[PDB]
DNA sequence: GGCACAGGTTCAGAGCAGGCGT
DNA sequence: ACGCCTGCTCTGAACCTGTGCC
């Protein structure tokens, strides 16, 4: 999750300031590859939902409960990617929400698990990997964008 | 056989699917029988090993 | 009937109000 | 009336109950 942020981060720094050189070219399509496949990776191949009930007690469903978590934040350091490379693609916007979309579905799934026992997990109200920076330029164009040019891909 | 849809590979489930035939000449139906028994449920974790079967 | 927020309660100790030797 | 010791008052922390809602 966090290895991921970091790439990301350092990715879209290099972009920046630096480029105004394989690895980096090579590193772009690892992440839009990464993208691709996690797309249409519906949690059977991650083993989530019906073959685990994430139940805290069992060696299985502990470690349903890390790998989950890396994927959430896997999920979200891949929306920051989608958004940051292209300015503003309605093929990697809907990209985003697909992310968001695995993401909210653990999110719902975690919650479904968190509506029996008490709610002592803050384990899933553990802080996003996203720079501040991020989460303002997000809603900078979510509330304050008015450009046609976007609009289309922001709604 | 466990190898083989470990990496979900069909080159040598076709050897040992052929080797067990040739041991025959029911004991292709003995050892289909003992895969059915806790290793054609799940063959690989993803029911796509299935799919390849 | 269970699921959840708010209240008050017991604690546990810091740190100073004041009774008591020369 | 000044020095010495103690115990009381405040302060917040954590505990678990107590009651309202669906």
């Amino acid at each position: 999750d966090y290895l991921l942020c970091c790439i990301q981060h350092c990715l879209a720094w290099y972009k920046n300031t630096v480029i105004p050189e394989a690895f980096y070219e090579d590193l772009d399509d690892i992440l839009e590859s990464i993208t691709n496949r996690m797309i249409k990776s519906e949690l059977e191949d991650f083993e989530l939902d019906k073959s685990a009930d994430f139940s805290q007690s069992t060696s299985i469903g502990i470690k349903n409960n890390i790998s989950a978590f890396l994927v959430m934040g896997v999920c979200e350091v891949l929306i920051e990617y989608n958004f940051s490379i292209s300015s503003f693609s309605k093929n990697r916007f809907e990209d985003i929400l697909s992310l968001f979309m695995c993401y909210k579905k653990l999110s719902d799934i975690l919650n479904e698990k968190a509506g029996k026992a008490k709610t002592k997990m803050a384990n899933k109200t553990s802080d996003s990997l996203l720079s501040m920076k991020f989460v303002s330029s997000l809603l900078t164009a979510l509330f304050r964008d008015s450009i046609q040019s976007h609009q289309e891909s922001l709604s | 056989m466990a190898q083989a849809f470990e990496s979900c590979q069909l080159d040598s489930m076709v050897t040992a699917f052929l080797v067990v035939r040739q041991a025959a000449l029911l004991s292709y139906a003995d050892w289909f029988k003992a895969s059915f028994g806790s290793t054609r449920g799940y063959h690989g974790c993803s029911k796509k090993a299935l799919v390849f079967l």
